[PDB]
């Protein structure tokens, strides 16, 4: 992984 | 109520907008958790709703055993409080590395638990949204506890979808990707995904990091793979657990497992891979946990990671050049004490 375990909004 | 009444004792935790500390209520000698968020982080549609809706799924869910409860909210003029439930047996992402897969009965006592929470979130028509193993704690017992509710949808009446863009991206649903509104069911694919890393040890999506091209190492390529790319089960994996992974990571979510509207939480309940699971036992908390957490010295910090314990127990100074700029008017009414 990447640390696209990061949350987000939009 | 406010910060005078409270003995901070350890940093234990880190998010994007809040640091996380152990604090003592002086009046009771009770120990919580403090989530201290900025309000200099705070500035867009998309931050003052996180904590609104943060606060209001706090009170009106959070009463189940599977979900952190809300001791108070408070303010200075620079940052929310809010005083949570100590949990102290760490997160399923510390517990995942330090065993790098988990056993199938151990997966299957853990995401029963998450179902439960899931679908007590459901029936008060709130939609979770950012299910991940960082957000799924254990307790001091080895029952797990749902925590971060600021992605949280709320108000759904039964049979309504959303529309917003958010989430995590290892755990994002097909359906938020396709740009098709959505209901609970992106909920179902998460624990999929969640599943999936227990009993496998990684994302099924875990190639998107480590590839050549710099352009393969994007939310997008994520994205697209998460569409068009078929997830392949390992080897290892049980008939029973294939098919419960397969169910769940349907890429449709009319024909998911846990989504039809009428029979959905009771289809989880008849899948095979929940077969000896006695769910009204496990919603007691009287089905024994698979592994107690280690629990040692005053306050249980084993199972924090050492970079929070070790920094220093403060809150940082401001800097009025920044306190002056903050509309005070968006945090009115935010102070809450729970009727004990």
């Amino acid at each position: 992984k990447k640390s696209l375990r990061q949350s987000f909004r939009r | 109520l406010g910060l005078q009444d409270f003995d901070l004792l350890r940093v234990i935790g880190r998010g994007s907008y809040a640091k996380v500390l152990l604090v003592r209520l002086k009046k009771t000698d009770r120990i919580y958790a403090m989530k201290v968020v900025k309000k200099e982080l705070v500035n867009d549609d998309e931050d003052i709703d996180w904590v609104q809706t943060e606060k209001h799924v706090f009170e009106q869910a959070s009463n189940h055993p599977f979900l952190v409860g809300l001791h108070s909210c408070f303010q200075t003029e620079s940052r929310l409080f809010f005083v949570i439930e100590y949990v102290n047996g760490g997160d399923l992402m510390f517990h995942m590395q330090r065993q790098r897969k988990l056993p199938e009965e151990h997966a299957r006592f853990y995401s029963a638990e998450i179902s439960l929470a899931l679908n007590y979130l459901h029936e008060r028509g709130i939609i979770y949204r950012d299910l991940k193993l960082d957000n799924v704690l254990l307790d001091s017992e080895g029952h797990i506890k749902l925590t971060d509710y600021g992605m949280c949808k709320e108000g759904l009446r039964p049979g309504d979808t959303t529309s917003t863009f958010c989430g995590t991206p290892n755990y994002i649903a097909p359906e938020i990707l396709r740009g098709e509104d959505y209901g609970f069911s992106v909920d179902w694919w998460a624990l999929g995904v969640l599943m999936f890393e227990m009993m496998a040890g990684r994302s099924p999506f875990d190639i998107v990091g480590s590839s050549d091209n710099p352009d393969q190492n994007t939310e997008d390529y994520l994205f697209q793979v998460i569409l068009e790319k078929q997830i392949r089960i390992p080897r290892s994996l049980s008939v029973k657990a294939a098919s419960v992974l397969k169910s769940f990571l349907n890429k449709d979510p009319k024909e998911r497992l846990g989504c039809h509207p009428q029979t959905g939480f009771a289809d989880i309940q008849g899948h095979p891979f929940f077969r000896n699971v006695d769910w009204d036992m496990m919603e007691q908390k009287q089905v024994v946990p698979p592994f107690k957490p280690n629990i040692s010295g005053e306050f249980g910090l084993d199972n924090f990671d050492s970079q929070f314990t070790n920094e220093p127990v403060q809150l940082t100074p401001d800097d009025d050049d920044i306190v002056r700029k903050i509309d005070q008017s968006e945090f009115e009414g935010f102070e809450y004490i729970n009727p004990l």
